[PDB]
């Protein structure tokens, strides 16, 4: 509900170093492909960060309703971006409870 | 072994098939049937039904 | 033996590092791709180098 947006502009970006930074399986993308992401030039890119449960990662898709997608983080129907998701149990969980 | 699931080892074994261009050398365990002639019949010649 | 991030690269039409410098599948590929995790056999605390 209080997710942060960071503006990225006026730089060159290499997208082959993403896989060495976070332990995710693969990209999921809408409108583009991750293989050809380094073959063209953009205007502006933004980054969003939040943490949700494993049952609500399906609500980070366009045209989907639910709990997170209806009241916390709604995506456009013409979304042309790529969403990365990975598991983090050693940093986002505590034996006493990460509240 | 303490790494994440994205950096975990994977053992990949892929199979490449070759379509029927030669005499077939690998086929399944089905028993053959004796040939019939001059009758309306269903056939199966190395996987080619009809 | 490949990394877990390179499983999707073993396909026809894929580009990257493994698909362009180690192992490339043809566009007319007709086969089955099998991948399974091997964290017990191919991992060492000192590293499987």
């Amino acid at each position: 509900y209080a997710w942060n947006r960071k503006r990225i502009s006026n730089c060159v970006a290499d997208y082959s170093v993403i896989y060495n930074f976070a332990p995710f399986f693969a990209f999921k993308c809408y409108g583009v492909s991750p293989t050809k992401l380094n073959d063209l030039c953009f205007t502006n890119v933004y980054a969003d960060s939040f943490v949700i449960r494993g049952n609500e990662v399906s609500q980070i898709a366009p045209g989907q309703t639910g709990n997170i997608a209806d009241y916390n983080y709604k995506l456009p129907d013409d979304f042309t971006g790529c969403v990365i998701a990975w598991n983090s149990n050693k940093l986002d969980s505590k034996p006493s409870g990460n509240y | 072994p303490t790494y994440g699931v994205g950096h975990q080892p994977y053992r990949v074994v892929v199979l490449s098939f070759e379509l029927l261009h030669a005499p077939a050398t690998v086929c399944g365990p089905k028993k053959s049937t004796n040939l019939v002639k001059n009758k309306c019949v269903n056939f199966n010649f190395n996987g080619l039904t009809g």
